[PDB]
């Protein structure tokens, strides 16, 4: 699924995730990747340290800005093949869906179905 | 553009 989980071992990732969770307790570490069937531009950076109070909608906006996305262009986030509620906080999403390496993984696509 | 813990060989963490 995510290339970050393949390009980096589980043990390395888990150690870094704990380190970040203990040093930046008010923040959530998020790995962000483009879904395969997605026909939008890619994000140079994939790792984001985001305030646990940041919302899905705020994150939509920042990512739109960061890949030079027009408003006519669509963008969807997927957390485990499911579009997160835009009212949700990144912290709540982490509490519920952080993997065992202590990162939150999010895909993005131009389509409403992951692929 | 602020990047956190860039020393780690991961490009760092985009600070928001």
């Amino acid at each position: 699924k995510f290339v970050y989980k393949e390009e980096h071992p589980f043990e390395k990732r888990r150690s870094e995730g704990e380190k970040i969770r203990k040093k930046y307790p008010d923040r959530v570490p998020v790995i962000v990747e483009k879904a395969p069937k997605a026909r939008i531009g890619d994000l140079d950076k994939k790792k984001y340290l985001v305030p646990s109070d940041l919302t899905v909608g705020q994150f939509y906006f920042l990512i739109r800005k960061r890949i030079h996305l027009r408003a006519e262009d669509a963008l969807f986030f997927f957390v485990n093949n499911v579009i997160p509620p835009t009212s949700a906080t990144m912290g709540q999403l982490y509490q519920e869906h952080h993997e065992e390496d202590f990162f939150l993984y999010i895909a993005y696509s131009d389509e409403s179905v992951y692929g | 553009e602020a990047i956190i813990e860039e020393d780690d060989g991961d490009g760092g963490w985009v600070d928001t």
